[PDB]
């Protein structure tokens, strides 16, 4: 479930994720660029030149972080955020799954190659990697019994109750961007009070048309669809669920 | 001017490979870009921060005025019996 | 005229606006007092060091 | 009635305490 | 006696008690008291009959 | 390439085995709808019983220090057993 | 530009549409010992009609202190004149904000202008001390 | 503690953005605790503290603070000008962020004219690198229509 | 009888680095 300590410490200090300011941005480059490789003609220093700054201060750090202690021929991908201050940030990404099957192919090298694409590496434990290897497999399909009767069980059992201990243990940032059925704790609110990134999440759920707004308004509307149909005030939607499946 | 070339000195920065080599990036390296460095930093730049004068305000609810009985007259200009049922076919086909 | 002398050049533009088609405009007060106004009231009328009104 | 329905329903952003003390008050006042 | 007030009052009442607006008292704080509808001036100008969502 | 590290089992399968399994393998179904017909397979391994079971190492290290992963057992990643059931073309 | 678009002289309404409009828009004429239209058209209530609208719904949902300042309100001509009776009733009605609201500066600003109209200045200084 | 009377008229402008040179600090305390009670009025806020950091000034982190409250009743503004009077724009439902401007520039000026007749002296307002930047929209919009 | 038996503030906001250092 979690790669080897040294690859992950590795991973940390390679894909970062720097205290973005929250300016307006002006765009987002997704660009693939290798280790030992400097971009600066049309896919990276074009773009550049169209938005006005030096290519070569960018390509300066990229062959001063990404080149050492790397594996030469790797296909890296780079996101790039620009700012209405002409200022970028940019975040050193894995390869894609795509070039990860095709280094594989020349479950359990699925299993492999998804440990090293989490979500975020400040906790590489969410997202749990048995969902997003069903993506990695749909990927890889688009490209081209005893001890399994208990396992499954097993597994199911250590699924149900690692996702209950994230939906109990998500931080004030994941709260704010996705709304939470569980309390709220003091040490989780202080955590979150330390992140400078507070005051623009913040804003972004204050916004209306939001995904916060968007899940409150789902909230609201199953609600008042419970109010409805339902056959009684206490009614639970997953009962309602069932009425509805069993009556059609 | 391939002397005074930008980032020309960049050969002379690092007086060795070795030196130039020892230290180790980090991601503040890159967060410092992001900063500009003359002027502070603000969140957000556009059009609404444009303040309007007396007469610009003035002008401003004129044309909001025009703009209602544009919006009036054209509901009229359009109500020729053949734009009319055309909406009004298309509205029953929008709800139905 | 201030601005087309400091500008050093001389500007020609005719109808700069008309008043309306129907001039309107409410009562205005002092600066001060159009932000500053206490909730003073007596028996039915707003009562301030300036104007009276109805309440109500 | 009909107005503090309405205004309830535009807001939706309140505490039911308040309304909830007045008629207990009632509650106790009136029966 | 303060407890009844700090009991009675609500956040928004605590808020608009001490808020007085350009043309004089806030609207609010001046139709709290309606003894019937026929008594509201009905003070809101054209551009302010709309109400948004 | 692939590299074997060590051998998933004690006992060494037989030619016969390994062509049967092949044979077997050889043919598959595409999709789980009424448009259902049977595909050949292309690149098959000459072995199946230590193909991407247990026992490899997967070239999809990204890193310099980072060796190639080893392949663990079947129980050893967790909800495999119901994707080998529900992860299909639905 | 001489042909008028609208035309607010002469008048485009009868007698009867008064009438007619005054019964459409929902309200009720009611009695002179209720409330009446006063000089300005405005709707006035008669201070004992007050007074019985805040007995009578003084223990409802809906009374507020606001309210009972409107009632004080009402009442301030009526203790301007007899300062004897009516003080009486603005004492029942701060009795009952105390009861349900209490202290409340829109409470004690209508008493003490009720007091200020009674003549009562000792009674003004009581109700500022008293706030204080 | 004036030697002259006050202005009577003030300036009629729809006040888009702050001006911090005669305003001494800002304090803008909000409560991050839940946002389903205030959608209104924490974005209001939220945005008017954005403004007043992306107002014209010369550095406006130096004058600008935000405060977390994590127990609080109702975001809070509190303005101390250089003579140090506390001002307390109201915040109610409706108010929007360029309501909030307004209310605060329009509390500035009347600030400044109190200290200019005290006799206080305040720097005056004049071409800045915010009017360049404002410019190059201006450019922007005029290219536009 | 039965009932007895059955019976027994103020925080400064934290700007980021690469707005508050320069």
């Amino acid at each position: 479930r979690l790669p080897e300590a040294l690859v992950v410490e590795k991973a940390r200090d390679i894909f970062g994720r720097p205290e973005f300011p929250g300016k307006r941005v002006l765009h987002n480059w997704r660009f693939f660029i290798k280790a030992g490789k400097a971009a600066t003609g049309p896919p990276v220093g074009q773009e550049f030149s169209k938005l006005g700054l030096k290519a070569m201060d960018f390509a300066k750090v990229f062959n001063d972080r990404t080149k050492p202690h790397f594996k030469e021929d790797v296909e890296l991908i780079v996101r790039i955020q620009v700012y209405f201050d002409k200022s970028y940030l940019f975040t050193i990404e894995p390869p894609p799954t795509a070039w990860f099957i095709l280094r594989a192919l020349r479950l359990e090298m699925a299993y492999e190659i998804a440990k090293m694409k989490p979500l975020c590496w400040g906790r590489p434990e969410y997202p749990l990697l048995e969902t997003r290897v069903r993506r990695v497999v749909g990927q890889a399909r688009r490209m081209g019994t005893e001890e399994c009767e208990r396992y499954r069980r097993i597994h199911m059992e250590q699924y149900t109750t690692l996702r209950q201990r994230e939906l109990e243990e998500a931080p004030l940032i994941e709260r704010l961007h996705r709304p939470n059925m569980s309390p709220l704790t003091d040490e989780q609110i202080e955590e979150g009070l330390r992140d400078p990134c507070l005051l623009d999440t913040l804003w972004r759920a204050s916004h209306p048309l939001s995904p916060y707004h968007r899940d409150l308004r789902e909230r609201e509307l199953a609600r008042r669809y419970l109010n409805a149909r339902g056959w009684v005030k206490d009614m639970t939607p997953e009962e309602m669920r069932i009425v509805f499946m069993n009556y059609r | 001017l391939h002397a005074l070339r930008p980032h020309g000195n960049w050969d002379y920065l690092p007086l060795h490979n070795n030196q130039e080599q020892q230290e180790t990036a980090s991601l503040e390296l890159q967060g410092m870009k992001a900063s500009v460095d003359i002027g502070p930093n603000r969140f957000d730049l556009n059009e609404k921060d444009l303040s309007l004068d007396e007469e610009e305000q003035v002008e401003k609810a004129r044309l909001d005025n025009e703009l209602m009985r544009w919006r009036r007259l054209q509901r009229a200009q359009g109500s020729d019996y053949d734009h009319w049922m055309e909406a009004e076919t298309r509205r029953i086909q929008e709800m139905a | 005229g201030a601005f087309a002398k400091l500008a050093r050049s001389n500007f020609g533009d005719p109808l700069p606006s008309s008043f309306a088609q129907e001039p309107y405009f409410e009562e205005e007060i002092e600066a001060h007092r159009k932000h500053h106004r206490p909730d003073v009231y007596i028996y039915k009328y707003n009562v301030s060091p300036t104007h009276f009104s109805l309440r109500e | 009635d009909e107005i503090q329905r309405r205004v309830a329903d535009r807001t939706c952003v309140q505490e039911q305490s308040t309304r909830e003390v007045q008629e207990r008050w009632k509650r106790h006042v009136v029966p | 006696q303060r407890q009844i007030a700090e009991y009675t009052t609500d956040p928004p009442e605590r808020i608009m008690a001490g808020v007085t607006g350009e043309k004089g008292p806030l609207r609010a704080r001046v139709s709290g008291a309606r003894l019937g509808l026929q008594r509201t001036p009905a003070r809101i100008p054209w551009t302010m009959q709309g109400l948004h969502r | 390439d692939y590299k074997q590290v060590y051998l998933p089992y004690d006992a060494a399968p037989t030619e016969r085995e390994l062509e049967r399994e092949r044979r077997r393998f050889k043919q598959a179904y595409h999709g789980r709808m009424e448009h259902r017909k049977l595909v050949e397979v292309k690149e098959v391994p000459l072995n199946v019983y230590t193909y991407g079971k247990e026992g490899m190492s997967l070239p999809i290290a990204i890193f310099k220090d980072q060796k190639d992963p080893v392949i663990g057992p079947e129980w050893t990643y967790p909800g495999i057993y119901e994707n080998k059931i529900a992860a299909q073309h639905w | 530009q001489f042909v008028p678009l609208h035309l607010a002289f002469p008048r485009r309404h009868p007698n009867s549409w008064q009438e007619r409009q005054f019964h459409l828009l929902g309200y009720v004429k009611w009695p002179k010992e209720i409330g009446f239209y006063n000089a300005g058209d405005n709707f006035e209530l008669t201070p004992q009609a007050a007074y019985r609208i805040y007995k009578q719904n003084c223990d409802e949902t809906f009374w507020t202190r606001l309210h009972n300042e409107k009632t004080i309100i009402h009442l301030l001509p009526l203790v301007e004149q007899d300062p004897g009776t009516n003080m009486v009733l603005v004492d029942d009605i701060f009795r009952h904000h105390l009861k349900r609201f209490g202290a409340d500066h829109y409470i004690y600003n209508a008493v003490m202008q009720a007091a200020a109209f009674a003549k009562d200045f000792p009674r003004c200084e009581q109700l500022l001390a008293e706030m204080r | 503690g004036a030697k002259r009377p006050l202005a009577v008229v003030a300036p009629r402008t729809m006040h888009r953005y702050l001006f911090l040179m005669h305003m001494e600090k800002v304090t803008i305390t909000v409560s991050p605790l839940l946002f389903g009670y205030g959608h209104t009025i924490q974005k209001a806020v939220l945005d008017f503290y954005r403004r007043a950091i992306s107002a014209r000034s010369p550095f406006p982190k130096d004058k600008v603070f935000l405060f977390y409250a994590i127990d609080h009743i109702t975001p809070r503004i509190e303005v101390t000008w250089l003579d140090g009077t506390s001002y307390v724009p109201p915040v109610l439902e409706g108010a929007s962020s360029q309501d909030l401007i307004q209310m605060v520039m329009e509390e500035a000026w009347l600030a400044a004219d109190r200290m200019a007749a005290e006799g206080r002296v305040l720097n005056p307002l004049a071409i800045d690198d915010y009017k360049w930047d404002q410019l190059v929209v201006f450019k922007k919009v005029r290219d536009k229509e």
